[PDB]
């Protein structure tokens, strides 16, 4: 879960704003999780795509086959807009729900690898 | 004499079991951890079930 | 009585009977060291006025955790042709004991190739990872093994 | 096949004949050299470790038997060839920590 | 997978689920129909399996197949054993092994 | 488990110490039928049983319990041991 | 809208149940549960106790006889047997056999209320002189139960057999993409279902069907708290 | 035989639920689909779509708010409403701040049949001199659809916005062995249901267990066509 997907086939392809990078992506020029430039800004497809206030949402989008755990998206999490996988806020989530303290949980957890 | 085994002595076998541990022993012992502390759980199998994490 | 049933004529097993641990193969008698009933021992004895009677019971009985059917019966008397038994022993007495069986939890399994296991526990074939045919699968073998 | 044709466990035709009967003791069998040789066959018997030595007959009655052809087989034996365990559909993969 | 469709039967969704992640990960060509991918997928040992407990297919395909499996000496049935209380040798008074 | 494991850790230095009351305190326990508990009928480790919810046969539960509540006093040369189980029979038949 | 319900069914062996439109996803959610309960608790048949007129064991040598007893009872478990009546909770079959035949599963001494599905099912093989007098006790009930836990009595010499009750042998279930909607991502739900024949692929999602109700209706009035 | 049901929950957002003793196998097969359909399946609240002044553009900046649009969508999905009738299928809820204020759910204009079971929650923050007009669209759904699926202009530059349907926030059940007696080997069966709100996990569950048995109440009619 934790590991997360990189594809080739986008390339780095540069786009001026995030349409371009979806139609792109309707039309199969360019990848899910395949680094691209919209606008000035560097991101990924799926980061534009799926973007969640909340773990739960991001889940439910997952668990009904939008998504896979394995993809670079936005999500909303503890106050904080981060751009990781769903997996990963899972495993953040299973490790504070076993704690009982998701603060501190996320506290000393490594959410970058 | 007589297997006669019923459900009264086994819900005793629990009444006596419970809160109490037993201590499970792999050969050869190393390590103070080839000896850790379990607890019984009545099980149908002649097989002793152990937990993963302390197989290493 | 009951303990007794199998046992037809001369204290052996029947053929095909099923022998519990604790049930008696072959039975025998042998007198016991004369020896006093401790003081309360006897006042049980007379309590219940039951004879104590010369000759104990020595009888075989199969050992716990085996168990089965009875198919062969062998018995060697002495005084008898083609058969010669050691001094002091009058008769032996031989049983063969056959037993069925499964595959249980616990039990081992490997293959050709050095792939070593332990039966652990068994799935109803209910839950299965199948073939969209519904042909379940049979084992559900461990990658990390190899 | 070789392993279970010098094991021994077998029972094969020592010449060439048919066979007159087939039962779960006796598979008789009438040579070309005219003999009526019945092969006694062991079912059942206890091994050093316990393992049942059986023997199951695979002939029809009355069908004309090779030199060296197989009659019964032994425990570890099918058709002429060792039977060691089964063949069993494997799928390769973690389940349940189980 | 010809008795598949000999039978009037396509290609299952959850098929088509397994061969699209499988296809992301490169196990299968892209641009390829679902037959040719199931076809490479196949010949890789590795099928589409649906999990009985759920009814959900696998996220990975997973290589099946008959395999040669035995049966040894060694049985619970045999080697289970335990004692409160029981004889002890004579010279010293330890338990029999 | 046993429950509060950590903070039973904390109310002594070395372990040994603890595992000594705790054997000593189930000991009394067992003495004395659960009758020189200093627990509180809600506090009672309750063993569940489909026949009923029954008090824990287990003494060493008991004394974990009652020494994570803080009402027992530990210590060496504390009071003398003649006395102490003199009137410890004294007080519960 | 409401869904087109279709069964295409074939003999009492096989049958195929069609139902389409669905929800997205929703065909594998009743598709998989059926299917369990089908393998599982799908009340069947198949025997329970042999006895032979000379064996006094599983594995006795029976004259004229080529197959152990072992081997007869283990084609004794492929027998599917079938009661006419549902008031029947046990019968005994009886079978005689002599000279050079083939004894088979439709060589039985019929009875009122049973029926052989499978006469073709080869039982032994009787050579010259062969006379197999065999009676096969069938009780009927749900799920596997090996002989090691059913006790008998019934005679002196009767030998427990295993039981494999449940007369579904297997069953499929295949999700497609269903024409039949408004929009598309809709589940055509196809229910392929294999059994022995002593009760219909139809009868068998039925009780299927029925026995998943009865557990869905478990969820009633429970006792609540508020930690 | 009888299973027991118990239902212990915590406000209107959280529940549990335990069936047991329960028979082996039966607790995935009524684990799963429940599971699914609650995901799936109830009816629902969520926002479609949101109007904004000074914003042509779903990324760009908003003067005099703190927060940029983005944001306020996040926030505006997080808003949980509920029709006091069935008959309205979709509304239009208005907002209107100035000045120096901390907007919430609550400063929302209200509607007839629109209530807000959400007062407190944090939509946005306006500075000194700050205008903020916004309509946003609130319709009703199932499940989950994405702002990809169905765009929404009904205004100029109305942006359309993911519509998180389902009052159900995550299900994540669990069985685990259970003894009764003799057999250890039992399903108990704990299912944990987190809800907005704005249908408590009880509701939810019945309604969910409704829609299964009306699934299942699909095979009644078979139509015979025989291969």
């Amino acid at each position: 879960i934790t590991q997360v997907r990189k594809e080739k086939k986008g390339a780095g392809m540069a786009f001026a704003t995030p349409e371009e990078a979806l139609a792109a992506y309707e039309r199969g020029e360019v990848a899910l999780n395949a680094p691209i430039v919209v606008a000035g800004r560097e991101t990924s497809v799926g980061r534009l795509k799926f973007v969640f206030a909340n773990p739960d949402e991001a889940l439910l989008a997952v668990a009904h086959g939008l998504l896979d755990l394995q993809d670079v998206v936005t999500v909303r999490y503890l106050g904080r807009r981060l751009e990781t996988s769903p997996g990963r806020i899972l495993f953040a989530r299973i490790v504070g729900e076993a704690v009982g303290d998701e603060k501190v949980a996320q506290e000393l957890i490594q959410m970058d690898v | 004499r007589q297997r006669d085994i019923k459900d009264e002595v086994w819900d005793a076998l629990e009444e006596v079991i419970h809160g109490k541990v037993v201590l499970l022993n792999r050969a050869p012992t190393l390590h103070r951890l080839g000896i850790q502390a379990f607890q019984p759980v009545l099980v149908e199998g002649q097989s002793i079930q152990l937990h993963p994490l302390v197989c290493e | 009585e009951a303990a007794l049933r199998d046992l037809d004529e001369e204290g052996i097993v029947r053929i095909g009977a099923e022998v519990k641990p604790g049930d008696i193969l072959v039975g025998r008698t042998s007198f016991k060291g004369e020896q006093e009933p401790s003081p309360e021992e006897r006042l049980l004895r007379s309590i219940f006025g039951e004879k104590a009677r010369d000759v104990k019971d020595t009888s075989l009985r199969v050992p716990p955790g085996e168990g089965g059917i009875v198919v062969g019966r062998l018995r060697l008397r002495r005084g008898d042709p083609g058969v010669e038994l050691k001094p002091g022993v009058r008769e032996v007495v031989r049983v063969f004991v056959a037993q069925k069986r499964k595959l249980q939890v616990g039990d081992k399994l490997a293959n050709r190739h050095g792939n070593k296991g332990v039966v652990a526990k068994i799935l109803p074939v209910e839950d299965m990872p199948h073939l969209p045919d519904g042909t379940p699968v049979d084992v559900i073998l461990n990658p990390l093994g190899v | 096949e070789r392993v279970v044709r010098d094991s021994l466990a077998a029972l094969y035709a020592e010449e060439d004949g048919e066979v007159v009967k087939v039962d779960g003791t006796r598979i008789a069998v009438r040579y070309e050299d005219g003999r009526l040789v019945e092969h006694p066959l062991r079912r059942y018997a206890r091994s050093n470790q316990g393992t049942a030595f059986d023997q199951r007959p695979r002939v029809r009655v009355g069908q004309r038997v090779k030199k060296g052809d197989l009659l019964a087989d032994g425990p570890a034996s099918e058709e002429g060839f060792l039977a060691l365990g089964q063949n069993v559909l494997v799928a390769i993969m973690p389940f349940d920590g189980y | 997978f010809g008795k598949r469709q000999g039978e009037g039967f396509g290609v299952d969704k959850r098929e088509k689920e397994v061969l699209a992640r499988a296809e992301k990960l490169g196990l299968v060509s892209p641009g390829k129909s679902p037959e040719e991918q199931l076809k490479e997928l196949f010949d890789l040992g590795k099928v589409v399996l649906y999990d009985g407990r759920t009814g959900e297919p696998f996220e990975g395909p997973i290589v099946v197949g008959q395999m040669f499996i035995m049966k040894l000496y060694h049985m619970v049935e045999d080697k289970m054993h335990a004692r409160s209380t029981g004889p002890y040798s004579l010279i010293t008074q330890q338990p029999l092994g | 488990a046993e429950p509060g494991i950590d903070k039973l850790f904390g109310m002594v230095d070395s372990k040994y110490r603890l595992t000594v009351v705790v054997a000593k305190r189930a000991q009394q326990l067992l003495r004395h039928r659960f009758k020189n508990t200093v627990l509180e009928p809600e506090e009672r480790p309750k063993m569940r049983t489909l026949e009923g919810l029954y008090d824990d046969p287990n003494a060493v539960t008991w004394a974990m319990k009652e020494l994570l509540t803080g009402r027992l006093f530990f210590g060496e040369n504390l009071v003398p041991e003649d006395r102490l189980q003199k009137e410890m029979e004294r007080l519960y038949p | 809208k409401a869904p087109v319900f279709t069964a295409t069914t074939q003999g009492d062996h096989y049958g195929e149940f069609v139902l389409e439109p669905l929800e997205r996803g929703f065909g594998v959610t009743l598709g998989n549960p059926l299917r369990r309960i089908l393998l599982s608790s799908i009340p069947g048949t198949a025997v329970t106790s042999v006895y032979i007129e000379d064996v006094l064991h599983e594995f006795s040598t029976i004259p004229g006889v080529k197959e152990d007893v072992v081997e007869i009872i283990l084609n004794l478990k492929e027998l599917v047997v079938r009661f006419l009546d549902p008031k029947m909770a046990s019968t005994t079959l009886i079978l005689r056999a002599e000279g050079p035949k083939e004894v088979r599963a439709g060589d039985f001494t019929p009875s009122a209320d049973v029926e052989i599905m499978n006469p073709d099912l080869h039982i032994a093989t009787l050579e010259e002189g062969g006379k197999l007098y065999m009676e096969v006790r069938v009780d009927r009930g749900v799920g596997y139960v090996p002989a090691e836990r059913h006790g008998i009595k019934d005679r002196i010499n009767a030998i427990p057999v295993d039981a494999i009750f449940s007369p579904v042998r297997r069953v499929a279930f295949q999700v497609e993409d269903t024409r039949l909607g408004q929009r598309t991502d809709l589940d055509k739900l196809t229910l392929r279902i294999w059994t022995d024949g002593s009760v219909t692929p139809l009868e068998a999602l039925n009780q299927a069907v029925a026995i998943l109700k009865e557990h869905l209706n478990y969820f009633a009035n429970p006792e609540a708290s508020l930690l």
